[PDB]
């Protein structure tokens, strides 16, 4: 790679996985009443380490308590979920505005 | 040489400025894979190449005009 | 530096000026003897008259010399371009 | 492992391309070269004969070519194991840093050095080439200077020879009371022109920067 | 091959008018003009009496007409496929510039860019075309230095041998005190208007450069 | 000595911030232990550090050409 | 034929106005009666003595007072039409130049255009105010040299004449020593104070200048 | 020939500049068929081009002043 894109990988990575990550958060909300669905959620720690190495699995959310009709996905846990991925999509995003203007700052 | 250098500088920064044009080409058609989140950044990205650049042009023609007017 | 090789330049330096100008001023002391000559013996002078024989003697010093006479300055210039590598010590 | 930043290291970078062209190059290599040409304008007999640009424009040429093998040096010791980040700024600078101050060192001066070492307190050396740069700058600029006046009057005396054989040839004749330097100049230039003065002293020089 | 962008086309099409005053003119075009035309005016016996703005501007009119041919071809060979945008500038620039490289060999000296190229260490080049450009611009500089100063040594001869018979009639006349140069000066001046020296010196000169 | 200050100061600017970098990346790593109200503090601290440091290059170098550039 | 936005129109009138000390006063105007003052110093026997400070200053007022009739004419059709603004702005540069050209013609030699336009490779065609401006201002200034010598060399005689006379009662006398300067100095002054001949002088370049 | 290619820039420029002022000209006075972004983007298109005019000419100026201002 070069010497600029070294420092912003790591962050640009994070914020795509939080993009696809609120993507399928979504995707299990507006599902939510379809039955037979399965909830999936991505492994965020494990599958960042693994693309800053060099598509994304899916892994399935435990059931919370059962239902007849087989849907699956919860609705509490799901939206803390929500919640707290964009926040840190926030938190991400104003860190690498920071490192930017800093960059940017410095060739002042 | 110098002249080499400065070169292939330029034509590095024309790839990556062509690169983020294109890429926001593909996102306004409408063609899917992208996310919005990778094209701001890599047009921050050329932007901020492009400012070192004239950062370093500024600086050697400002060193080339003051060591060509000495006696 | 060493402050020898400054005055050893300096003495083949000069002998260059003692071998350019003395076949030019040796005829001009040989001309102007003659003219004295002249001056003697019916010593009819107006001031000098000496100076109108000394332009023909020195340009046919000059033609006579030449090829030579330009040889020494073309040569010993070059030498000290050519000892410049080793000048500096 | 420690290194420097991106922010920190392009701040250094960016410092250090305002000394670079300006005393980096001033007082380095080709200072006793742009000595030398107005030496040679001045015993010319003419004020900026050769245009000041053009003076310039050629050391700059001059020297580019002299220090050839020292920048192929510096370039592949620093810049590829730089330029695909495998070392970090803080031991590139010295290590590209190192064969220009071997240079310094062999165009130097031992009493200049000896000097410079006294004067700066000290005198520890077990060898020449643990000299810091701060101790050799100012030596090679000494003895630079130095080198550039030794040749500078070899340039010289030509013109005065001529010009004092003219003056007595001129004078010896009864002309003592007219100004021969209007007529040494033509023969001045017409020998330079004739020995092509320039190309075989940029060859001198360049056998001088090689010892 | 691909185009630059707009930004660095600019940036760079701005940045060559920087170097344009010296890369363009002074080692370039009118180098052997100016130095011609200041041996001339030292030559007269009164610098600053044709002052520097007016010859200045002599010497550009001199080599814009002198440089027609080469600068019609570079403007064709440029700008007729660069105004529609049918190829990209960086090549443009290299096929442009190649004529301007044709024209340089002739006037340069032949003997000198073997010499320049064993100072660079460059290989064995085969062909007098493929010389590099950064060799051939410091040994056009070093023929036409060599050839301003034959061309000013030609010129003063005649001026000289003026001074010198003036020098002689008037010492053997009868008076030795009297200065020649406030005496012969009007003299020269009245033979170079009698001759039209500047119309004819500026036809052969021009013939000179352009052949 | 000049060339040791200025060794130090950029060495520790760089090391306050890629220790800064590396809390913050420990955050969003999702490891526990960071509260958000040190990362935020540390990374305005370094770009504090890093604007003092521009400020200072600024004037030194300001100052650099002005004593340079006198006609002696 | 249309007309500019304002933002054009000024950027082109400031660009104008740098060229003014070049490209209308210095090959123009004067640049013959600078010459005729610094030679006619020379002739005096005293140089340097009359500053060039007041020198220069004391032309522009001369060749303002004899381009009266141009600079007027040029007000009456171009600057009234202008504020009336029934003239375009390029109409006008256009307008303005062309009597001058003619003007020019006055002032230039006969033999001296052919040149020019058999080096521009123009071609004779016909019409002698059909004529390009690339060709009128190099040949006006090669013209302006030319007479600048003639009337030149017409001073230089007398003075050199009665410093010659001077001299040859020296020998009669048996003042052979003998410094002819230092004794002639004074009488050349008195001379040329009392006929006054600045008035003589000022007069012939009125006459001349215009033909 | 160089006074006819710098006539044809500046004529360009000053009709280009003309023809965005008429189009803000236009649209001033509520006409239809005209476009905010596209008068806005006619407006900083002469702007740049203005700019890029006088840079050019400051940098020859300054050019011909250090080529005509030297020793002969």
């Amino acid at each position: 790679l070069d010497r600029l894109d070294a420092a912003l990988r790591f962050q640009q990575e994070a914020l795509n996985l939080r993009a696809q990550r609120q993507e399928i958060l979504a995707a299990n909300i507006a599902n939510a009443d379809t039955p037979g669905y399965q909830a999936r959620d991505i492994d965020f720690a494990s599958e960042l380490k693994k693309v800053m190495v060099r598509a994304v699995d899916l892994l399935y959310r435990v059931p919370d308590q059962p239902s007849l009709d087989g849907n699956t996905v919860d609705m509490d846990r799901e939206r803390t979920q929500f919640a707290d991925n964009s926040l840190k999509y926030q938190m991400g995003l104003t860190v690498l505005g920071s490192q930017l203007k800093g960059m940017m700052n410095v060739l002042q | 040489s110098f002249a080499g250098q400065l070169h292939a500088a330029l034509d590095r920064i024309s790839d990556r400025q062509a690169a983020a044009r294109v890429q926001a080409e593909k996102f306004t058609l409408g063609e899917p894979g992208i996310a919005l989140n990778d094209v701001m950044a890599d047009m921050q990205k050329a932007s901020v190449s492009m400012q070192m650049g004239i950062q370093v042009r500024n600086k050697l023609v400002a060193a080339y005009q003051e060591v060509m007017s000495m006696q | 530096m060493t402050p020898e090789s400054v005055m050893m330049m300096g003495t083949e330096a000069m002998k260059v000026a003692l071998a350019l100008a003395a076949p030019l001023l040796l005829v001009a002391l040989i001309t102007g003897l003659i003219i004295s000559i002249l001056q003697a013996a019916t010593q009819i002078n107006e001031m000098t008259l000496s100076f109108i024989p000394k332009i023909v003697a020195v340009f046919i010093a000059i033609i006579v010399a030449g090829p030579w006479m330009l040889n020494l300055l073309l040569d010993y210039v070059r030498t000290l371009f050519s000892n410049l590598p080793y000048i500096i010590g | 492992g420690q290194s420097w930043s991106l922010s920190v290291q392009t701040l250094v970078f960016i410092t250090s391309l305002t000394f670079l062209p300006a005393i980096l190059l001033m007082m380095t290599s080709f200072t006793r070269i742009i000595i030398v040409f107005g030496l040679l304008r001045n015993a010319l007999g003419t004020p900026s004969a050769p245009p000041n640009q053009v003076l310039l424009g050629l050391a700059l040429f001059l020297t580019f070519f002299i220090m050839s093998p020292v920048i192929d040096k510096i370039y592949v010791d620093a810049y590829q194991p730089f330029s695909e980040q495998k070392i970090s700024m803080q031991e590139a600078l010295d290590k590209g840093a190192q064969p220009l101050r071997a240079f310094m060192l062999r165009q130097t001066r031992e009493a200049d050095l000896a000097l410079f070492a006294r004067l700066a307190n000290s005198g520890p050396l077990q060898g020449p080439e643990a000299v810091p740069m701060r101790i050799l700058l100012p030596a090679y600029v000494t003895s630079e200077l130095k080198t550039a006046f030794q040749i500078g009057f070899t340039i010289f005396i030509p013109f005065l020879i001529i010009d004092l054989v003219i003056a007595s040839v001129l004078m010896a004749l009864g002309m003592m009371m007219v100004p021969p330097a209007t007529i040494a100049l033509p023969f001045k230039l017409m020998l330079f022109v004739l020995v092509d003065g320039w190309q075989l002293l940029m060859g001198s020089l360049a056998q001088s920067f090689y010892s």
